[PDB]
Order: structure tokens, then sequence, then C-alpha cells
């Protein structure tokens, strides 16, 4: 019975570390959008 | 019966006969054919009369090559579906 | 194989006029997906044997061991959930993958894990992507720094603090501002 | 609209469907304890199946092509096309025959511009 | 000289059949997609487009039934090159073909 719970939880937290990722790199290609030209190399390895 | 291709206004009694004139249709032609910029093509509009003029000279007087027959014409455009940096990288990692 | 792609013969549909109960287990008694040791197709050969002994399906289904596609619920006019199952008992049962009409296809049920593995892969993938065909373009230097090469640079075109003791606008900008101002400036 | 005998037929095969509904009203309506009114429907019925079949004869009154001679109506669209077809260039040439006067005569409408402009600016 | 030979087993009578027979298959707005696998897109199987080009000429047209494979023939027409031939355009094309349908 326990595996619904097993469901709910981890993937709770699944789409938790899901919407990190995502809209984190929303904000991440966006921070590319700043680009009137060059790309911040060290601060694209601070995102990867 | 040339009137069957004036059914295209027959076609007009059973369509709206498309929109026609538009500044948009003056737009995409802004970026379609020579050359570019209204004003600019505008400065173009003496050279664009001198279009008209023996740049059009071609004419009809040579060999009807039938080795371009027929619908391998569009296999040349075929040939050219095969034979014919900074943000870019940034670009296509958008 | 089992996901997203066409498997049809319409014209069964077309005699049948659809489906009605037991009869979406003969189009896919026509699909692969059907098993020759189900129950169903065992007591299929029930029916070549009793005939008559199998009533609506899961009474002599389930009862008796073995695969099995059981119906649970229906979804009229399109889908109809079907469960595929193993009796190991005329009491237990072994469910397994939820077969779904499709319509003129039914398909097996995709662990999650498949696509969040699919979805893992193409992101890291994207990752890694980028740090192939883009990567080692800006040349580092203690000195001139990360460098980019170019036959023509334009386009466009930790250290020191203490030193010696554009604006590409014209101050345009404010003339606009200005013009913000002034084409209201007789209106206000 | 055309073929309207078809449409006629629409006040036939439909209408016959029409007595399969008068049909269904004594199904187990009597001892049952209005259909003495549905009686009254059925000269309702009466009104409006034949009339309508009155309406199929005043269109059959009128059928196109009442002569009635494809073999020789095509000929009437001989004729027609015997006007049309030399019609067809003759009246769009008037159009060139125009322009070719015209829009030149429109930049001399374009010459006296120069000279309003003249008057623009005494 | 032999590009019959070529087939690995095909030549085939061919003709008029399955030509036109399929030409109402490409009718469907929703096989456009299945047409972004490999069984033909912008590779060697734009040379099918180039050659059904003949539809257009007197005997060929008569036997024309569903215009719609006349819309997709315009979907050639026009730069399917575009997404035509890609992305475009989801359910909604069958809906732009519905319309058509419905007008």
């Amino acid at each position: 019975d326990i595996s619904t719970e097993k469901t709910v939880e981890s993937l709770e937290a699944i789409r938790h570390r899901i919407a990190q990722i995502v809209q984190s790199l929303t904000h991440f290609l966006a921070i590319l959008h700043q680009s009137e030209s060059l790309s911040p190399w060290p601060t694209i390895h601070k995102n990867f | 019966d040339a009137d069957i291709s004036s059914l295209s206004l027959s076609l007009d009694p059973e369509i709206i006969g498309g929109q026609n004139n538009f500044l948009e249709n003056n737009l995409q032609q802004i970026f379609q054919k020579i050359i570019q910029e209204r004003g600019p093509f505008r400065d173009l509009k003496e050279e664009d009369l001198q279009k008209e003029l023996q740049k059009e000279s071609i004419k009809d007087e040579s060999s009807a090559k039938s080795s371009e027959t027929e619908n391998v014409l569009e296999f040349a455009t075929l040939d050219s579906k095969r034979n014919v940096d900074s943000q870019a990288y940034k670009k296509e990692l958008i | 194989d089992l996901t997203s792609i066409q498997w049809r013969m319409p014209e069964w549909v077309q005699s049948m006029g659809g489906l009605r109960t037991e009869n979406v287990l003969e189009y896919f008694s026509q699909s692969p997906f059907y098993s020759h040791k189900s129950n169903n197709e065992m007591l299929k050969m029930q029916s070549q044997f009793n005939a008559l002994d199998l009533g609506d399906l899961n009474s002599q289904l389930k009862r008796l061991t073995g695969i099995q596609f059981v119906i649970i619920h229906e979804r009229p006019p399109f889908l109809w959930v079907i469960q595929k199952q193993n009796r190991l008992n005329e009491n237990e049962v072994k469910p397994l993958t939820v077969y779904f009409v499709c319509n003129e296809n039914i398909y097996m049920a995709p662990n999650a894990y498949t696509l969040l593995a699919t979805r893992m892969l193409n992101a890291t993938y994207c990752f890694q992507k980028a740090l192939t065909k883009i990567e080692k373009f800006p040349q580092y230097n203690p000195q001139e720094g990360y460098t980019y090469p170019k036959l023509s640079n334009d386009n466009l075109e930790e250290n020191k603090n203490q030193s010696i003791e554009p604006e590409d606008f014209s101050v345009v900008r404010a003339f606009m501002q200005s013009l913000h101002s002034s084409k209201e400036a007789p209106d206000v | 609209m055309a073929c309207r005998c078809t449409q006629l037929q629409d006040t036939i095969d439909e209408v016959a469907t029409q007595f399969y509904s008068s049909i269904h009203y004594l199904s187990s309506h009597h001892d049952f304890v209005s259909a003495e009114e549905l009686q009254f429907a059925q000269r309702d019925l009466a009104k409006d199946l034949v009339t309508k079949f009155m309406q199929i004869d005043t269109l059959i009154n009128q059928l196109p092509g009442i002569s009635t001679a494809p073999k020789h109506q095509l000929e009437k669209i001989k004729k027609l096309q015997n006007s049309i077809e030399e019609k067809q260039l003759e009246r769009k040439s008037l159009e060139s025959e125009n322009e070719d006067l015209k829009l030149q005569l429109a930049k001399r409408i374009e010459t006296f511009g120069r000279l309003s402009c003249v008057l623009f600016q005494p | 000289e032999t590009k019959w030979l070529l087939s690995k087993v095909p030549d085939d009578k061919s003709r008029f059949e399955i030509e036109l027979e399929f030409v109402q298959m490409l009718s469907n707005p929703w096989y456009l997609n299945f047409l972004a696998q490999h069984k033909y897109f912008e590779d060697e199987a734009f040379l099918q487009y180039l050659e059904y080009m003949e539809y257009w000429r007197e005997p060929e047209y008569v036997k024309f039934i569903i215009y719609p494979t006349c819309l997709h023939m315009l979907t050639l027409l026009k730069n399917p090159q575009f997404r035509n031939d890609i992305s475009r355009a989801d359910l909604s094309k069958q809906v732009n073909d519905e319309i058509y349908y419905e007008w």
C-alpha cells in the first residue's frame, strides 16, 4: 500500500527538482538573452 | 474559350479573388525580388527603368534542349535542395 | 514498437461499425499484443472446445489461471481500459500491462521511468552538446583573457584598479525623452 | 438551385417517411384508457401531404429547359459560344487599347501636377 | 541502361494505378506528420513530389476526386520547404482541411 505514497512523495521531490532545473534554466536562457553580443563564459560554466 | 480563363471572375463569383492590393503585399515585396529598401528602391527606380530597358533584352532563339525536359527541371531544384559563430552557438543552444 | 505507432485494419471496424463489449478482444486478437497462452486465448481454445462455457469474460477468465486481458474502465465510444494480468489462483491475480483502446491501436503502458530517463538523457545531452560544437572558442589568457577569433569581428566590437590619475547615441536618448515630453508639450 | 425535382423527391420519399410517422400512434393507445384528435392530425396530414404534392406539380410546371432538347440546347450553347468566344479577347483588348493612351495621359495629369506644384508656391 | 535492375525486387507494372490510389492517401493532413520520419521527406523522397507534377495536365486531372489532394498539392507547391513538410500544422491542419471540408 506504501507504493502510492512512494508515488506522490518521491515524484513530489522529482517534480520539485524539475521545477528547479527548468525555470532556473529559463532564468539561464534569459541570462543569455542579456547578450547584446558576447556570452559570459565563466558564468555559463557556473550554470553548468 | 478564353472566357474560361475569365471564369476566374466566375471563381471571383465563387471567391473574394484574393486581397490583391496591400501595403503588406508591398512589404513581402519589400522582401521579395530586387532589390530592397523602398527608399533605396526609389533611388533604384531609374535603375529599375534600366531594368525595363536592355536588361530584359534576352529572348528566345535557341535549341529547345530536350535534356531539360521535363519534370526533371524540378529535379534540378532537388539538386538545389542537396548541393545548395557569435550568438549562433548560443542560438542553437537556445 | 509498442508506443505511438500505426497498426490499423479499419475495414474490420467498418464491418463491426465500432466496438461493443467482447469484440474489442477480437480486433485485439488480430493485434500482436494478444497472447496465445492468455486465458483469453486458451479459453478461446475452450471456445474451440466447450464454446458455450465462457460466459461474458471475467467469470470464465479470472477463475482460471494464466494471462488475461480484463476489462474495468470503459471510455465510450473510443477508449476502453483493458489490463493484462496473470491469475495464479481462482482468487489470486497478478495484473500486468493496461492495454488500452487507442482507437485502431492498442498499446502497452510505458514506464514513467522510461520517459523520465528520456528526459534526463536528452537534457544532459543538451548540456554535453552545449559543451560540444561551442566550447574552446573563448581561448583563455592571463592577459588577453578569453578570445574570439574571426575573419571579421563585426558584427560588433582580478586585474588592476588604480591607474592613470559612446554613448553611440549623440545624447540621442535624452533627445527622445524630450520628444516624449514634447509631443504633448502643447497638449500638456 | 437545380435538379429541383429531387427537391420534390425530398417531398416524396421523405413524405413517405412521414407516412411512417403517421403510423406510430396506434401501438397500444386504445384500450389502455387524444387519438380522436390524432384523427384530426390525420386530417392535417391530408392537408399537408397532398398540398405538398400540389407543390410538386407546381415545380413540375416549370422544368428548366422546357424545350427539353439537349441535342439542340447544347447547340444553343454553341451559338452562345459563337457570341462569347468572339467577345472574349475583344472586350479585354479595350483594356490595353485604353491604357496605351491613358497611362501617359495620367502622367500628363502628373505634368499639370508639376504646374499645380508651381501654382502651390508663387 | 539498367536502373530497373537497381530494384531489389520491384520493376512492377506500376502504371497509373497505385499512383492516384495513394494520391488520395496523400490528401490527409494527418498523413503529413508521418512523412517526417524516413519513408520520405526532403531527401530523395522529394523526387516523388517532383514527378507527381503531371496531374494538372489533361486526362490525369479527371481522375482527381478529392481536391484535398490538390491542397496537399498546394502544400508541395508551397514551400513545404518550411514547416509544411516539417512542423506544420498539428491536428489543426486537418481542421484547415475540415474548414475546406466545411467550405
